[PDB]
RNA sequence: AAAGGUGAAAAGAACCCCGGGAGGGGAGUGAAAGAGAACCUGAAACCGUGGACUUACAAGCAGUCAUGGCACCUUAUGCG
RNA sequence: GCGAGAGCUAACUUCCGUAGCCGAGAGGGAAACAACCCAGACCAUCAGCUAAGGUCCCUAAAUGAUCGCUCAGUGGUUAA
RNA sequence: GUAGGGGAGCGUUCAGUCCGCGGAGAAGCCAUACCGGAAGGAGUGGUGGAGCCGACUGAAGUGCGGAUGCCGGCAUGAGUAACGAUAAAAGAAGUGAGAAUCUUCUUCGCCGUAAGGACAAGGGUUCCUGGGGAAGGGUCGUCCGCCCAGGGAAAGUCGG
């Protein structure tokens, strides 16, 4: 078979590399439009990310500082949207599906939070 | 090269091989918002909403 | 009647609701393909659809109906909300040959096809 | 003087080519195998011309050993009690009669009955 | 190496419509645009659209002969 | 095929003599098949008689007549 | 009926001669169910836009399916294989008829005895600026080492 769990696109560093930036770049703008896919594979990992960063102690900062090497924007999601989200379960993000493209052909989608 | 064919091949095969390319027209939807036909499960790219409106216009 | 010249000069001869666009740098074959969507059906039916399908062909192919619609409606004063494509199809134009090169000396030639997408719309007519 | 092959090689061909109706293929397009396709459909037009008269007889023989046969008789004996007696000698259409009239062919047959035992 | 050809003469398309363009449709010039400037004729391979008659249990050098069905009647309502 | 040599009285073998056919020979028969059997195609025909071969069915033509054989599927691969 | 010999003719170009046809229209091309014993010939229609049948006679660069023939055009392989080092990239913003591909920003990654820098040889405007988007660019392209115009190169002592 092939029953295991995750998504790639290039190597370990990579898939990496991205849903850091990914999620960084989505944190600072709150809306960007991405691949439906890359889209899909960033909306879990943001998600627990907040998730993380929705702690306070400086751990849980220290923690959100591995994936996210900028400072404005782990002071951003620690203090002020962390905060925010506090009353509503888990996870706000949400897809929204644009439309193809010329350039190659494919399809665009919109993540925000 | 061993990948080489033996004979030319007849129009009618060639083309009934080409008997499975005929693309499928996008079923498109009207827009309840501003009556222009868009794509299921996207957003309209005319008006821009989606259940109230996304993106800019 | 008279004779094969009279004819010449007392009729001009009009193409109603043609329109096309020659030496299109695409080929005929793939034309076609996006083509085929719009064979003889609403007019209007047509642009929409040009306005999703994820082919590049799209873009003439539109351009082109939409310069048929052109002409009906002010060279052939025709009624818009009856028009549909008649008819429409992609002739092969002139070729584009250029020289590739390839393995261990030897060369090819790449063919760059061109097209003449040609459309004509007409009323319905019930 | 020069004399190029202007127009004449382009009236044989065409000639050939028109002689390619029902013609499957590149048989009834391309000229080389046109004209080859009417190499061999000589052969058959020319045997045939000679066949179909085998086959004719053969058909006409076919339904007169029915005929004889409906009433009690065979081809064999038929044409044999026609040869005893040079009276009937219509062995040629005799098909048409034993198809179209059943009565008349019934008394041929009884004619033949009554010209041999 | 290959490569010729608007028209009698440029009057070789002011203006309008689609398009960034290319391209095209009108209008006008001209006998002619069915000569429109990658313009005398425009064969064949080759690509395509429309129509008629047909094809999804048979083994096919792709014909030939015979018969039946369907369709059309400008050398041609009965011969094809 | 006949008459010889050579060869294991082998070879779709080879080398001579002689007859016929193929080569340049269509047609019928032998399932298919250059040679074997019957027959040498001037052309036309919804005419008739025969040859070699056959006459249950798949192709045309007596599941014909009388007297025998063979229990074998011999016919439809061979000998001491 | 093969090699081969013999006989009678068809067709094409040029030439002489004769009868002629052509703007209400030649040749050529396209269709066709007619004629002749064959090569072939003719009527009608369509296209075409200038020249050309028939008869007789003379002369040939005179008849093509082949030669892995020559030239040219167009097919099949098929929307197939590939798109040229496995140093991946992401988001925002701008411009635009049109951006995955151009511009800017902030990150990410890769070379760093180089994948940095400066010369000789060699290539000759490829430099700079402002335009342009046919072709070149292995995709797009608004950009480019491509196209167009204009500008730029300064020696008593560094090379000769
Ligand atoms: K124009
Ligand atoms: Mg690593
Ligand atoms: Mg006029
Ligand atoms: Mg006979
Ligand atoms: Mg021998
Ligand atoms: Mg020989
Ligand atoms: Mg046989
Ligand atoms: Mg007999
Ligand atoms: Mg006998
Ligand atoms: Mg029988
Ligand atoms: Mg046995
Ligand atoms: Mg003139
Ligand atoms: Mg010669
Ligand atoms: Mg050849
Ligand atoms: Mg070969
Ligand atoms: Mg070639
Ligand atoms: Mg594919
Ligand atoms: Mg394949
Ligand atoms: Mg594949
Ligand atoms: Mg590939
Ligand atoms: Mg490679
Ligand atoms: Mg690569
Ligand atoms: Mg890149
Ligand atoms: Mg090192
Ligand atoms: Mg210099
Ligand atoms: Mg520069
Ligand atoms: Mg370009
Ligand atoms: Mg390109
Ligand atoms: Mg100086
Ligand atoms: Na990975
Ligand atoms: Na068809
Ligand atoms: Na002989
Ligand atoms: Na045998
Ligand atoms: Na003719």
């Amino acid at each position: 078979h092939g029953k295991a769990g995750r998504k790639l696109n290039r190597n370990s560093s990579a898939r990496v590399a991205l849903a850091r930036a990914q999620a960084t770049a989505l944190l600072r703008e709150g809306r960007i439009q991405t691949t439906l896919t890359k889209a899909k594979e960033l909306r879990p990992f943001v998600e627990q990310l907040i998730t993380t960063a929705k702690g306070g102690d400086l751990h849980s900062r220290r923690l959100v500082a591995q994936d996210i090497h900028d400072k404005d924007v782990v002071r951003k999601v620690m203090d002020e949207v962390a905060p925010k989200y506090a009353e509503r379960p888990g996870g706000y993000t949400r897809i929204l599906r644009v439309g193809t493209r010329r350039g190659d052909g494919v399809t665009m989608a919109l993540i925000e939070l | 090269k061993h990948p080489v064919p033996k004979k030319k091949t007849s129009k009618s095969k060639r083309d009934m091989r080409r008997s499975h390319h005929a693309l499928t027209a996008p079923n498109l939807t009207e827009c309840p918002q501003c009556h222009g036909k868009k794509l299921s499960h996207h957003i309209c790219p005319n008006c821009g909403y989606y259940d109230g409106r996304q993106v800019l216009a | 009647f008279r004779n094969k010249k009279q004819r010449k000069q007392q009729v001009k001869l009009r193409k109603p609701g043609f329109a096309v666009a020659k030496y299109v740098r695409m080929s005929p074959r793939k034309v076609r393909l996006v083509v085929d969507v719009i064979r003889g059906k609403s007019v209007q039916d047509a642009e929409d659809l040009l306005r999703f399908i994820p082919r590049s062909a799209s873009e003439p192919v539109a351009k082109v109906l939409n310069s048929a619609k052109a002409n009906a409606l002010h060279n052939d004063e025709m009624l818009e909300d009856r028009l549909f494509v008649k008819e429409a199809y992609v002739d092969a134009g002139p070729t584009l040959k250029r020289l590739i090169p390839r393995a261990r000396g030897s060369a090819n030639i790449i063919k760059k096809r061109t097209s003449h997408i040609t459309i004509i719309v007409a009323e319905k007519g019930n | 003087p020069r004399a190029k092959t202007g127009i004449v090689r382009r009236r044989r061909h065409k000639k050939v080519l028109k002689r390619a109706k029902g013609f499957w293929g590149s048989r009834s397009k391309q000229y080389r195998n046109a004209f080859q396709t009417l190499l061999n459909a000589a052969t058959y037009e020319y045997r045939d011309r000679r066949n179909k008269k085998r086959d004719f007889r053969r058909l006409w023989i076919q339904r007169i050993n029915a005929g004889a046969r409906l009433h009690g008789m065979n081809y064999s004996t038929f044409i044999n009690g026609l040869k005893r007696a040079n009276i009937d000698l219509n062995r040629k259409v005799l098909a048409d009669i034993a198809a179209r009239e059943p009565e008349a062919f019934k008394a041929l047959v009884d004619a033949s009955r009554n010209a041999r035992q």
